[PDB]
């Protein structure tokens, strides 16, 4: 609902997910950019943004 | 395998990187959190040694963090998994 | 590489700054002889003058609580 | 631009529609605009036939309605008297076409003559049915398009950008008459005001940088004041001089002082420069420019501005503000130009951010921090109760300062009210020409300046003269304007002079040709009108007799073509390139007025973007297409950096450039302010929004 | 194998401005020899021109002076034409006094020791019955092209009106070739230069300026070993 | 990769950096001290602002930012002057011209952000359009006429081939291209003669390699013959060296061939140095070719007052038919401009006869450099017929060449299609952005989710139909087709073996080997049967060609795909009562009922043709006996 | 004056005969004035050696094929055109090889006499087949520059002496290019980057030397015309 907001009735959009308790998911690409959190594509899905990074131990004892 | 050497922001090779990696994307973060962990160890050597180590290549005399990760990810000196 | 000012040409702040306070008056010797070198001395020691100091080398000059010294007795009897 | 921004016929405004409703049949060429409006010329924006230009010989009636010339023929026989008419005698009756062969007595020639109908037809009537022949050719267009050589020749949209950007040009320091252009340039340089005019007849008395005094023929005296570098309106310097002696007669009428862009009377925009139409290893690239040093070295487009700045003092709720000498605590070094009261003396070359007035404020008393009064006991210092608000130089402009005008509430002046004290100061830099300048010929030509080569490596004809500007050959074709090839040629022309060798007559091409045109002196001036100009007949007779320069040389050959050396390599080119003499301006949107960047400035007050605009620092807009891009290409973290932490995240804005400063990494973002903004907003119209973690 | 090597012969048409010819070259070398001559010659003779002026009367660029028919700006702009010739590379100055009607040519100037006016006829400025000029110029010397050196650069008045200067007494250098080359291969190429200079030196003396300043720096490139 | 800036915009830009480093190096011990230094801008700024401006990418940006390649990314470096220099030849991706346009620069921040602009958004990159495929940095007009220069092949040049023998030998061969190179620095050998060089350094295309070597031609060993020229060894050296020898004339579709092959079977940064060594042999080629513009270049041609006067009787016995009144005033018309479009299709017929080869504007016009032929019919010619502001032709018409001048009242008739052309752009540039908008708006959600959808559906491909004869003739919609997706089962011609198994990139040596083996119908899986719940599996997609190998597992085709189809507005006319233009395309993706309905059947078997009067009214046959 | 920059110069290798050097900085232009100069006395002005014109027996006209060997006559031709070779007697010497029966002939099977100094005898010249025997007599001189095949004017005098064109240079390719370093501090300074290689006769160093070397004293002609003017002054090391 928080994106079909942005085209027409804003006012009507709202009144009648307001009856619905109308919980939002935050999965396409139109709503994350408004409440400003990182976009579920490219470098933002869950498989690209828990990436560990460390060095190999063959090269741990080289330092 | 053979060209010119490459120079300035292209070198290594970014074709020749990508199959360290499975997509640009997993490459991109790969650098980045290597490059936060090489510029807290510059920042954090006054005093005594946090859990990061080092540049594991040698950079040149002023190397931005972001281009010695590149290179070390190019050396074959780092491991990870995805999330 | 550093093209400052004369900072480091300011012998005043070359070293340790307790030096400059030496509970010796051997000791601070060093310390006046080391503003022989400095190129401020004229409006320093104006200053240090003006502000009545309570302490310390100024100028290339200690300074008594209220005036200036020709330098401090030691402790003991003075002698002939 | 200062005679056409008269003349102008708009379409919008109070009592008339607006650009919305603006429907499209509103904005073509109805065809009884021939005579009373021009269809060349209107600005090519969101605003294209809404506003137009009037004629040039056309009139307006007592009602309102616009007239028109014409001859009226009489039986086939063209008399002269002038009948004006409107759009519906027109409508009524059979008007002729300009160009007829009347018989030179006033019977025409060909018995099926052109006639415009009323319909907007174009037919063919026997020579009895016609009772209006025009005026003249010419008479469809403006003021402008009546000034660019060759516009038949021409499509018009190039004709409607060079009439167009013939409204930009800058005045130059030196203003040489070009060598080929239409008769009309001396009438729309006397009726445009800005030259000085003798009124009555006599003798030239004495004359001065500013000032003449025409003794007339009976006793009395009059003297001409002069206005030597007034600013314009747009920043441009409006300088006069006397073109006179202290012995001549003058006649009632006669010209007696240019203007800004004039040279001996009649209008002059640019310079003639040489040209070569080759392309140039790169560096003119879909319409750039290159350009020979010796346009600098010689100041040959050097124009001047001036610019105003202005500051004032009103009075405060914590007292009345002040101009002193006296500032917070800048050295004497900046107090090395100021004034007795302030302002800067007369003639004092400034830099970027000087001081230029030295205004301080009563801020009255705050607080202090126990640290500032440690600092402050520490060092012995005055406590500062004033703040200082100088005024100071934007970016990037420098030069000398011309006048100081001040205003005083005291002085018993129109102020403001609380206002005690209005300054203001004028300073004037003289700019060259550079890269990121616009150039543009008359037929809407214009491009960018790529790379001011040295002079040495510019190609060179075989007598040494290095060409002064170097076009591309892409351009021409595909675009249709070969009325710049066409000028090129009659340029080199008219710069080495002609004599047609009639030694067994006239030859043929030049039958139709005047007496006193089969030869004229070298750097001698010509003028082809518009729509009867010099045929291409004409053109190629000229350029076989084109006499020698000072050795026996004829540099360009029939063709029109020459042989080009190379500057840099050395050898000569190996095929022969088109070369003559173009006349080309310099365009007010030069790089300095654009050119702009932000680091961290001023912000908004409701909400809290940056501020936008090159007077204060101002940052780029970053449109929902640049979302869209960012998107596409996959760069979260790109997208999220720009819509977070340099945009609206107030308290961690200060994070960012305090860990860029100390050099640490940088932090995390937070919740940007307008989600925070939009949050308090349905909350506030009883809707229960909450979020939700499990 | 050609057992020659060519010799530089010279040519006067008139006094400033003359013909040099050079031959025999190897073929494909008579262009490249003049080129290098000619860029040489087009901005690497040092000379000598006015660089600063300061009227008494004027403040700045943007006035006029009371009784001239041209104005300050003009009066650059005529004054960027002068040619003067100096010895010495130091700043020397000279003066113009000028009082009441009739024409300031560039002749009278009264120079110090040392340097020249080389053209006295140039017509500066006019002047009315109720005029006086009085303006003292600076005469450095250097190459090439240089431009405007700033006022706060220097330490410097208000009056020191700044110009900037073209110190290059050359004025319009071309050449010709002639290759012979017939079926024998006896080969070469005939260089003809043609040097017109601003009357201030003589274009023996320009040529033998730029000669000298190409064989110092190919002396680099001989000294390697 | 580079691109300029200048040190006014540049020292503003990075104002914190230097800060710091200048703090660092002691130069101003305090950070004010430093804030004053910048802002009287006293010269050790700019030896550290080298330091710290070198690798550190900026972006550009050029409003309107129609498609995905207006926002690249560039390593910086300092210039001299007030303008931003840019590479010449990414300005077709921008869409950039030099009359004034002006570009957007950004910075970013982040060791994250900067990492995005050094590995995705890196100009050297991005080469293919993500649209089509086809490059974009591909050599645009003013080296392209170099290329073609350089590359054709006149016969009668000087130094030629000949084997005239019996007294002399040929006189045209040449031990390698060094000794060519010398001939020709000399008044000998011109660059496009005929010669027989001895190359060694360059790979023989594949037939004379098959001949002589076999298979085992190691190219940089061996040494043989060759007929070409020398333009074409000279520009085949630019190419790298396990490319085969070319020897052809380099027109610009040639061009897109090459680079496209070459893209497809190397890496990026060989692809990056080949285009750049392109660039500037291009440019030193052009600027040798004697390309000018001087009206002794532009020829009329020498027939047109007889064409003119043979196709006037016709008009005017038309006219005079008209004025009998024997026919009604939209037959005249249309009679009339019949008469005129096919007197503008004879002179241009007659002009392109005319003019010879070597002329500098059909020169321009045939290397595909710009330009079509039309323009060169207007400007030598005649300008033919000019539209009304409503859209109907004149039938005066315009019968004179901008060479020759126009009139008064032509110049009139003219300025009517010049004003509508010119508002029209504008209007059509406003509805292309609102149709990107709501497409946008519709598939902002469609990304790659899983890798393997694992279905067994999909569609069908035509790819060459057969013969009635009896031949594959290769159908011309194949690239926006058939290239570039993954094969739904294997194909197996005549029920013997399988050619191509499941899951291949079908590319062009499996549409080889498809072609060879004689089959049409191949079932290709594709979206549109993807069986994921939300977005698209990697597998479907195919081919992405922004990089020409499969999709990632994050990327955003639906913002991809409405940029791509929205882009090509502005260049979408419509014809001179049936939709043919942009809004035909409006009314396809709402899907609303068409003004042309035209009705489709409901059922087969024979019909019943059949009008009444003034509307037709056809009944069908029903075979269903319904 | 002075320059207020020396010129430095730092030479390099590639190959055992292909050098890349740089000559860096300059003064702004001087790059192009200096570069082109230097490239083109490289090419035309060192002293070499090559052949002139050779004559074989059998064939005297039918320029076809040559009994006993399996190249081409143009092949044969062009193949022993790029021979590398020195001399010393500045009139035409004279050569001679003879070689009998089956195998390869190389280019050390000629017989050099006195003076001439084949350079590499290891490269093929011909493969003699199925008892064929070769003779062939060749003419050597030292010559500059490259001249074509000089045409056979004397043709009463010898019938069989089918002239060739003759490389007589050392060097073979010269290219160049400038650069614009530090337009900042040094204004505009220009970077050569030359690139010279040569076949193995002599070597690029000794080659700059002699290039440098004709061009001083060309250039010096030009100078001592009057020798008391002012120019561009240096320095020392
Ligand atoms: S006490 Fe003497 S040495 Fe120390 S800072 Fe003052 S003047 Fe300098
Ligand atoms: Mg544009
Ligand atoms: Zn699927």
């Amino acid at each position: 609902w928080l994106s079909a907001a942005s085209f027409q009735e804003t006012t009507r959009v709202l009144t009648d997910a307001a009856i619905n308790c109308r919980s939002d998911k935050l999965n396409g690409l139109k709503e994350n950019v408004i409440i400003g959190k990182l976009i579920p594509a490219g470098t933002g899905i869950n498989r690209y943004r828990n990436i560990a990074v460390q060095p190999t131990e063959e090269a741990r004892a080289a330092a | 395998g053979g060209y010119d050497t490459p120079l300035g922001i292209t070198n290594p090779p970014i074709d020749e990187l990508l199959d360290r990696v499975s997509s640009k994307y997993a490459l991109v973060i790969y650098a980045a959190k290597r490059a936060r962990q090489i510029n807290d160890y510059y920042n954090q050597l006054g005093e005594g040694i946090l859990e990061y180590v080092g540049p594991l290549v040698e950079p040149g005399l002023q190397e931005k963090p972001l281009s010695i990760a590149l290179r070390e990810i190019h050396a074959d000196l780092l491991e990870h998994t995805e999330g | 590489q550093t093209p400052r000012q004369r900072l480091p040409v300011l012998p005043c702040h070359v070293g340790d700054p307790d030096l400059w306070f030496a509970d010796t008056p051997a000791g601070l010797e060093v310390a006046k002889t080391l503003c022989v070198s400095c190129p401020i001395r004229r409006q320093c020691l104006a200053a240090a003058l003006q502000r009545a100091e309570p302490w310390g080398v100024w100028g290339g000059e200690i300074f008594d609580q209220g005036s200036i010294v020709s330098h401090k007795r030691p402790r003991g009897r003075p002698r002939k | 631009s200062g005679l056409t921004h008269k003349r102008r016929l708009s379409a919008l405004g109070p009592g008339g529609l607006s650009r919305e409703r603006a429907g499209l049949e509103v904005r073509d060429v109805h065809p009884s605009h021939y005579g009373r409006m021009c269809p060349i010329e209107t600005p090519e924006g969101p605003n294209i036939g809404l506003i137009g230009s009037l004629s040039v010989y056309a009139r307006v009636n007592p009602f309102g309605f616009i007239e028109t010339p014409y001859r009226k023929v009489v039986d086939g026989v063209v008399s002269d008297e002038i009948v004006y008419l409107t759009a519906d005698e027109e409508d009524r009756h059979v008007v002729a076409q300009a160009n007829s062969p009347i018989d030179a007595d006033g019977r025409f020639v060909e018995p099926r003559v052109l006639v415009r109908r009323k319909a907007g037809e174009v037919e063919y009537v026997p020579s009895s049915e016609v009772d209006y022949m025009d005026v003249s050719p010419r008479q469809m267009v403006s003021v402008a398009t009546a000034m660019i050589p060759f516009l038949e020749h021409d499509d018009a949209n190039r004709a409607l950008m060079g009439a167009n950007m013939q409204r930009q040009a800058v005045p130059l320091v030196r203003s040489e008459a070009p060598l080929v252009g239409t008769g009309m340039e001396l009438r729309a340089a006397i009726d445009a005001g800005d030259v000085v005019v003798a009124e009555e007849s006599g003798v030239i008395e004495e004359v001065s940088a500013d000032y003449i005094t025409v003794m007339h023929d009976n006793g009395t005296r009059r003297t001409y004041r002069m206005r030597k570098f007034a600013r314009s309106n747009h920043g441009t310097c409006a300088n006069q001089c006397p073109i006179v002696d202290a012995g001549d007669r003058v006649e009632a009428g006669q010209v007696i002082a240019d203007g800004p862009c004039t040279d001996d009377g009649e209008m002059a925009l640019g310079k003639n420069l040489l040209v070569a139409i080759m392309p140039w290893e790169g560096h003119n690239y879909e319409d750039a420019i290159i350009l020979s040093n010796r346009l600098v070295e010689e100041d040959v487009l050097t124009s001047i501005h001036i610019e105003e700045h202005e500051i004032d003092a009103r009075d405060t709720k914590l007292g009345a503000e002040e101009i002193t000498r006296d500032i917070p605590n800048i050295s004497d070094e900046v107090l090395a130009d100021l004034d007795e009261r302030g302002i800067v003396r007369i003639g004092a070359e400034v830099r970027d951010g000087d001081i230029l007035v030295g205004k301080v404020t009563p801020k009255g008393e705050t607080e202090l921090t126990p640290e500032e009064r440690l600092l402050r006991a520490i060092f012995g210092e005055k406590a500062r109760e004033v703040r200082d608000t100088s005024l100071k130089v934007p970016h990037g402009e420098s030069g000398k300062v011309i006048g100081i005008r001040v205003f005083s509430r005291e002085d018993e002046d129109e102020l403001p009210a609380g206002v005690n004290e209005l300054v203001r100061v004028y300073v004037a830099q003289k700019r060259k020409i550079s890269d990121g300048d616009k150039l543009a010929g008359r037929h809407g030509n214009k491009g960018v300046i790529g790379k001011i080569l040295p002079v040495e490596d510019m190609p060179f004809l075989a007598d040494g003269t290095p060409v002064d500007i170097i076009l591309n050959t892409h351009g021409v074709p595909r675009r249709m304007n070969i009325g710049q090839i066409l000028e090129t040629h009659l340029g080199w022309c008219a710069h080495s002079g002609w004599k047609v060798d009639a030694a067994k007559g006239v030859p043929d091409w030049a039958a139709r040709l005047p007496d006193e045109l089969l030869e004229a002196q070298p750097n001698a001036i010509v003028s082809t009108p518009v729509f009867d100009g010099a045929q291409e007949a004409e053109l190629q007779g000229l350029l076989s007799c084109t006499l020698p320069n000072r050795d026996g040389d004829v540099l360009v050959d029939a063709d029109g073509k020459a042989m080009l050396f190379d500057g840099r390599s050395g050898e000569p080119f190996p095929y022969p390139v088109t070369v003559g003499y173009m006349y080309i301006m310099k365009l007010h949107h030069l790089v300095d007025d654009k050119i702009h960047a932000r680091s961290t400035g001023p912000y908004s007050m409701i909400t809290q973007q940056p501020l936008g605009g090159k007077a204060q620092f101002g940052g780029q807009r970053f449109g929902e297409m640049e979302c869209w891009a960012m998107q596409a290409y996959g760069a979260a973290y790109t997208l999220q950096e720009l819509l977070t932490i340099k945009s609206d995240d107030t308290v961690g804005r200060v994070k960012v450039y305090e860990a860029i400063v100390k050099g640490e990494n940088i932090p995390e973002p937070g919740i940007p302010e307008s989600f925070k903004v939009l949050l308090k907003e349905l909350q506030s119209l009883c809707l229960n929004v909450e979020v939700l973690s499990s | 194998l050609i057992s020659q090597r060519p010799t530089l012969s010279e040519d006067v048409l008139t006094d400033n401005r003359s013909q040099f010819v050079i031959e025999p070259l190897e073929p494909g070398f008579g262009y490249t020899l003049g080129n290098s001559l000619r860029r040489t010659l087009l901005s690497s003779i040092p000379g000598a021109a006015v660089t600063s002026i300061r009227i008494d009367g004027v403040l700045h660029e943007f006035t006029t002076v009371p009784g001239v028919k041209e104005d300050v700006t003009e009066i650059i702009l005529n004054l960027k034409s002068l040619v003067v010739s100096s010895e010495e590379d130091e700043p020397v100055t000279m003066y113009l006094r000028k009082q009441g009607p009739g024409e300031v040519t560039a002749g009278d100037i009264v120079p110090p020791a040392g340097v020249t006016v080389h053209n006295p006829g140039m017509h500066i400025a006019t002047l009315n019955d109720k005029g006086k000029l009085e303006v003292e110029l600076v005469v450095e010397r250097g190459r090439g092209y240089v431009p405007a050196v700033q006022n706060r650069a220097s330490g410097a008045e208000i009056g020191r009106i700044p110009v900037d200067s073209i110190y290059s007494p050359v004025l319009k250098v071309t050449y010709k070739v002639d290759a012979t080359r017939v079926e024998q291969r006896t080969d070469f190429d005939k260089l003809i230069l043609d040097v017109e200079t601003k009357n201030s030196i003589s274009p023996r003396d320009a040529l033998a300026s730029a000669g000298k300043t190409l064989v110092e720096l190919f002396g680099l490139a001989r000294e390697l070993n | 990769h580079q691109c300029g800036l200048p040190k006014l915009m540049a020292l503003e830009l990075f104002k914190p950096f230097v800060m710091k480093r200048l703090v660092d190096l002691n130069h101003a011990q305090n950070i004010k001290s430093a804030k004053r230094m910048v802002e009287r801008q006293r010269p050790q700024v700019w030896d550290v602002l080298e330091e710290v401006i070198a690798e550190h990418p900026v972006l550009l940006n050029r409003a309107p930012t129609l498609h995905r390649l207006g926002i690249q990314a560039f390593e910086p470096m300092l210039v001299e002057g007030k303008a931003i220099q840019l590479h010449p030849l990414v300005c077709e991706a921008f869409n950039a011209d030099f009359d004034g346009d002006q570009m957007a620069v950004h910075l970013p921040l982040s060791a994250e952000a900067q990492a995005e602009a050094r590995i995705l958004m890196l100009s050297s990159n991005n080469i293919l359009s993500p649209a089509s495929g086809r490059p974009l940095a591909m050599p645009r007009l003013d080296m392209v006429t170099g290329l073609y220069y350089l590359t054709t092949e006149v016969p009668g040049d000087t130094g030629e081939y000949q084997p005239a023998s019996g007294d002399h030998p040929e006189t045209g061969v040449y031990s390698s291209p060094a000794e060519a190179i010398m001939a020709a620095d000399r008044g000998v050998l011109s660059v496009r003669a005929k010669i027989k060089v001895r190359l060694t350094q360059l790979r023989p295309p594949v037939e004379i390699e098959a001949e002589l070597f076999g298979h085992s031609g190691w190219q940089p060993g061996d040494a043989w013959m060759a007929e070409t020229t020398l333009g074409r060894v000279m520009f085949n050296e630019l190419l790298p060296l396990g490319y085969p020898f070319v020897n052809k004339q380099m027109h610009k579709k040639v061009q897109a061939a090459i680079i496209n092959d070459l893209a497809e079977r190397y890496p990026m940064i060989v692809v990056a140095q080949t285009v750049d060594k392109l660039k500037d042999a291009g440019f030193y080629w052009a600027t040798r070719s004697g390309v000018t513009v001087s009206m002794a270049d532009v020829l009329v041609p020498p027939r047109k007052k007889e064409i003119l006067d043979h196709y006037e009787e016709r008009a005017d016995k038309v006219e005079k038919q008209f004025q009998r009144g024997a026919l009604n005033h939209d037959e005249r018309n249309e009679a009339l401009v019949e008469i005129w479009k096919e007197a503008t299709d004879e002179v241009g017929q007659a002009l392109r006869e005319h003019y010879p080869d070597d002329n500098p504007i059909i020169t321009i016009v045939d290397s595909g450099a710009t330009g079509n032929f039309t323009q060169t019919r207007t400007l030598a010619g005649m300008k033919g017929l000019v539209t009304n502001p409503k859209g109907e032709f004149i039938p005066r018409p315009v019968k004179s060449s901008f060479r020759e001048g126009l009139t008064v009242l032509e110049y009139f008739i003219n300025t009517h299609g010049a004003r509508k052309g010119l508002a029209d752009t504008a209007l059509r540039t406003a509805d292309s952005g609102y149709l990107t908008r709501r497409l946008v708006d519709v598939s902002q959600d469609v990304i790659v989710r899983e890798h393997d959808c694992q279905t067994e559906r999909g569609i069908v491909v035509e790819l060459a139909e057969r013969a009635p004869d009896g031949t594959l003739i290769r159908d011309p919609y194949i690239e926006t087709s058939a290239y570039a997706r993954t094969l739904g089962t294997d194909a197996v011609d005549e029920a013997g073996n399988v050619i191509v198994e499941r899951g291949q990139d079908l590319g062009d040596p499996e549409i080889d080997a498809l072609l060879a083996a004689g089959i049409t119908q191949v079932k290709v899986r594709s979206v549109l049967t993807c069986a994921t719940s939300t977005g698209v599996c990697a597998t479907c997609y195919g081919r992405s060609m922004a990089t020409g190998k499969l999709v990632d597992i994050g990327e955003a085709v639906g913002i991809v795909a409405a940029q791509s189809i929205g882009e090509p507005g502005t260049q979408l006319t419509m014809r001179t009562d049936i939709t043919g233009g942009l809004p035909r395309v409006q009314e396809l993706f709402e899907a609303r009922v068409p003004r042309g309905k035209a009705p489709i059947a409901d059922v087969t078997g024979r019909v019943r043709l059949e009008d009444g009067e003034r509307f037709y009214k056809i009944t069908i046959v029903p075979d269903d006996g319904g």
